[PDB]
């Protein structure tokens, strides 16, 4: 089968710059060639096919062209919402082969991230866990650092983080740090906070709460 | 006006057989055709076949042919497709996709697809998962704007899709991936901004859903 | 006793089978794809349709013969004759070379049986007439000859041949091969016809170039004006193991 290679692997540009997505076919598919646009937890959406042709209700801006092992995708008035990874595939060669992917990353300004704090549920307590959730929400860049402390003490190995995928607005991340202790050892500690380290941020910001 | 409806995610076991629907409807012609590609983060978008419920046709790629077959119900309108002798790399979405072409026939390029299905080829068994509510507090409050959500944790195996005021609420929701918990056990928050001022008049709830367990849960957030 | 053959009737669900055939081979070859599918079954079906089945003509097959034009690469073709799988097996291997029934018309029809009665236009399932024994101017008989006199026609440079050294008599003049193959190779474009002689299970260790037939095929081939070339394939799993690497 053909070995669809795209280039490059991820590319970020600004809302308003041309995007030039690139398409390599180990050997000729002739203009037996479409591309696609996945957006996060969706299904492909169909842009071009026969290398050039756009489909039904897609815009002017995406715009295929080349043929043989040769083709681009060019999205010249790129918006936020076309934050996406796009593929190619042909059709010219049994069986069809599509490429690796090349994801579109959205430059913005720099935004610094509003951070909330949750304490455990009581009906989760009454499990015996305890989950203290803090949030970043909306920021730029995606680079943020979390760090629990739990009467003023640096806790290690006992949370998780999670990214969210860029928005498609915004084009701004979120993230979700979570603190998971027993009840017994909840119980013991009184004072917990979530201090954040952003580069919007001009210093260290801490959430906290206690029990009660 | 097409829309192709698939069947929801589950579990397998190593060796075993999963069979996938795809209920089509608005179809303009009896003669079409319904591709298959399945998405695997490694693998990526792989073509596995087509089908043409008319002709009874078939064809396959040389990768999945012996453990592939498509068949169609041509009166329910509705492709399926097994997949036997199930591997750990066979864990993917697999898509099914209205086939386009020149011909009524073909199959080459695809512009409606399906939902996808998550097929989870693992031993380990389903787990259904706790939602516990994240309570908007003096603690949870940015300049006129509270923040609430839920927390679903301790679920096997992926995915869990969480909607609120059952999809009447949108904006300002964030769905996080799920991390995978030391237990094997996955976790998940979804938490959504909204106005601080009307946390007494509005209600919020969290409508979590995990097929491979039949676990539909709903949670409402109340203050704190 | 009224139209009683005595060869297989009709394959079942042929209609279907024509299609997805057709569909699927669209699919594989992107040359061909320019073809509508449903005109060449029209095409097929009008061939043979309410008319006699012990009375086709080439001109029955003639608008079949057009939706199905086709340009392969006419140095690299291979006939063959009493060796289809093997023959098929080398082409699946090695892509570059095309048998008959790696074309489209060809593709379609292996393997099938069909016929229709003269007064109705419905396809008969009961029987079909036989070459020999009922009728040589059958649907099948005819189509194959009319597809087999244009794949030779053209044929150019070196074309090759694949002989069974087995069955019999290698060669065979009122086959299909020696009768209609072999005399449509126009030597204006076909310069050498070189012959594979495949074996047994290591059961002839002599040599089958000097088979009587193989001479008459030489002398056949050479009063057109054409080279003749010959080979022995003595071990032909290796031979296909070979071709692979
Ligand atoms: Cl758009
Ligand atoms: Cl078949
Ligand atoms: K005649
Ligand atoms: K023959």
């Amino acid at each position: 089968e053909i070995v669809m290679t795209q280039s490059p692997a991820t590319l970020s540009v600004s809302p308003g710059e041309r995007a030039t997505l690139s398409c390599r076919a180990s050997q000729s598919v002739s203009s037996n060639l479409a591309w696609y646009q996945q957006k996060p937890g969706q299904a492909p959406r169909l842009l071009i096919y026969g290398a050039s042709t756009r489909a039904t209700g897609i815009p002017a801006r995406f715009s295929g062209s080349g043929s043989g092992t040769e083709f681009t995708l060019t999205i010249s008035s790129l918006q936020s919402e076309d934050f996406a990874v796009y593929y190619c595939q042909q059709y010219n060669n049994w069986p069809w082969t599509f490429g690796q992917g090349t994801k579109v990353e959205i430059k913005r300004t720099v935004a610094a991230p509003s951070v909330f704090i949750f304490p455990p549920s009581d009906e989760q307590l009454k499990s015996g866990t305890a989950s203290v959730v803090c949030l970043l929400n909306n920021f730029y860049p995606r680079e943020a650092k979390v760090q629990w402390k739990v009467d003023n003490a640096l806790q290690s190995g006992n949370s998780q983080e999670s990214v969210t995928e860029q928005d498609s607005k915004d084009s701004t991340y979120s993230l979700s740090s979570t603190l998971t202790l027993s009840k017994a050892d909840y119980e013991k500690h009184k004072v917990y906070a979530c201090e954040v380290t952003h580069q919007g941020l001009s210093s260290p910001v801490t959430k906290s709460f206690n029990r009660g | 006006q097409v829309q192709l409806v698939q069947s929801g995610a589950e579990v397998k076991k190593p060796g075993s057989s999963v069979k996938v629907s795809c209920k089509a409807s608005g179809l303009p012609d009896a003669t079409y055709a319904i591709g298959w590609v399945r998405q695997a983060p490694g693998q990526g978008l792989e073509w596995m076949g087509r089908i043409i419920p008319r002709l009874d046709a078939e064809h396959y790629a040389q990768k999945f042919q012996g453990r592939v077959t498509i068949t169609a119900d041509e009166s329910t309108s509705t492709a399926y497709m097994e997949l036997s002798s199930l591997r750990s790399e066979d864990t993917a979405v697999y898509y099914c996709a209205r086939g386009l072409g020149y011909y009524l026939y073909s199959s080459y390029y695809f512009d409606i697809w399906g939902q996808g299905t998550l097929v989870t080829v693992s031993s380990a068994s389903t787990k259904g998962p706790s939602v516990f509510p994240l309570a908007p507090s003096s603690k949870s409050t940015s300049g006129g704007t509270a923040a609430l959500g839920c927390l679903v944790k301790d679920y096997f195996p992926e995915p869990v899709t969480v909607s609120w005021n059952s999809g009447a609420l949108t904006s300002g929701v964030h769905t996080f991936p799920a991390v995978l918990q030391s237990s094997g056990l996955y976790s998940l928050s979804s938490v959504v901004t909204v106005p601080s001022s009307s946390l007494g008049t509005q209600t919020y709830i969290c409508n979590v859903n995990h097929k491979p367990s039949n676990t539909k849960v709903d949670k409402k957030v109340e203050p704190k | 006793w009224r139209q009683q053959w005595s060869g297989p009737g009709t394959t079942k669900r042929f209609p279907e089978t024509v299609l997805a055939r057709c569909v699927k081979y669209t699919e594989i070859h992107p040359e061909m794809r320019h073809v509508d599918c449903q005109s060449v079954w029209d095409a097929f079906k009008g061939a043979f349709i309410s008319k006699h089945p012990c009375d086709i003509t080439e001109e029955d097959y003639q608008p079949l013969m057009k939706l199905g034009t086709q340009t392969v690469p006419c140095n690299k073709i291979l006939l063959w004759s009493r060796i289809k799988d093997l023959a098929h097996q080398f082409t699946q291997v090695q892509r570059d070379m095309f048998t008959l029934e790696d074309t489209l018309l060809g593709y379609l029809a292996d393997d099938l049986t069909w016929c229709g009665e003269f007064a109705t236009s419905k396809i008969n399932y009961q029987s079909c007439p036989d070459w020999r024994k009922d009728c040589s101017n059958n649907p099948v008989s005819v189509f194959w000859k009319t597809v087999s006199r244009r794949f030779a026609e053209a044929a150019c440079d070196v074309v090759h041949v694949m002989l069974d050294g087995s069955r019999s008599k290698i060669f065979d003049k009122d086959s299909t091969f020696g009768s209609v193959e072999v005399h449509n190779l126009q030597p204006e474009k076909v310069q050498t016809l070189e012959a594979w002689v495949i074996h047994g299970g290591r059961e002839d260790s002599r040599d089958l170039c000097q088979d009587p037939t193989i001479k008459e095929l030489e002398s056949i081939i050479s009063k057109r004006n054409i080279q003749f070339s010959c080979k022995n394939i003595y071990r032909p799993d290796k031979f296909l193991q070979c071709v692979k690497n």
